[PDB]
């Protein structure tokens, strides 16, 4: 369950 | 006097209506539930709750012309709370279609149809639940959110026969239908700070559309913008 390039998990707003 | 009901209508609160057709002959009218008859009124909702709770599609498709698709049981689950449960995506789309609230909230446990598809662990259900725009935020009694309860769940699934294997998978599937809701993936901009050691490494992050920094697990960032800061570290 990799992060894709250049990005990083958060919660939607 | 009464001949047949032929159509239903929310009046007041989770209070009903049925619209009678009459052998006196005039034209049909609407009358209060508590105001007629127990079987004849009985004799217009039972064909209606053995179609759900076993999730025929075909006879609700008929059974629809003119009801109120969000008649409350006992316990205040409403048709669509069934079909849910039972994994009957294809119902659900034509409840959905119907204007069913998608959103609604049964009396005992205080549930909606998603924490009816988490708890009978139907994905393609939720897929089309959260499709159609359901809420997944809704708390209930517990104060769990449905994804919450796909967690608690999957924390006491058996670990035994491939039986007890489509179990774990199902809560996996909706455990990230759901988590593909709560979280995007948005781009960095900058990695300010470096927090952790090693692999509970925790990194400092800084928005490219705006506003705060945070605190992002090394796990849940991307391995090349990691590598692009330690690198001008050295």
């Amino acid at each position: 369950q990799k992060a894709p390039p250049g990005t990083a998990r958060r919660k939607r707003k | 006097e009464v001949n047949k009901i032929i159509g239903s209508r929310t009046a007041g609160e989770g209070a009903m209506e049925y619209l009678i057709e009459w052998k006196d002959g005039h034209s049909p009218s609407w009358v209060p539930s508590s105001y007629i008859a127990a079987d004849v009124v009985s004799e217009y909702e039972t064909p209606w709750w053995t179609a759900a709770r076993k999730a025929d599609e075909q006879a609700l498709s008929q059974l629809l012309e003119d009801r109120d698709v969000d008649a409350v049981d006992e316990n205040g689950r409403t048709a669509l709370l069934f079909v849910a449960g039972l994994g009957s995506d294809k119902c659900v789309r034509l409840l959905a279609e119907a204007g069913a609230d998608l959103d609604h909230r049964d009396m005992r446990g205080g549930l909606t149809a998603l924490h009816m598809a988490a708890g009978y662990v139907r994905p393609e259900v939720v897929e089309a639940l959260v499709e159609l725009g359901a809420d997944i935020e809704v708390e209930d009694e517990r104060g769990l959110t449905a994804l919450e309860l796909a967690r608690e769940i999957l924390k006491t699934t058996p670990k035994g026969n491939p039986m007890q294997f489509g179990r774990r998978i199902g809560l996996e599937k909706v455990i990230n239908v759901l988590e593909g809701q709560v979280f995007e993936y948005a781009e960095v901009d900058e990695i300010v700070e470096k927090r952790g050691k090693g692999k509970d490494v925790e990194y400092l992050v800084r928005w490219k559309d705006g506003g705060d920094c945070e605190w992002v697990k090394g796990v849940h960032v991307a391995e090349d913008v990691a590598k692009d800061y330690e690198d001008g570290l050295e």
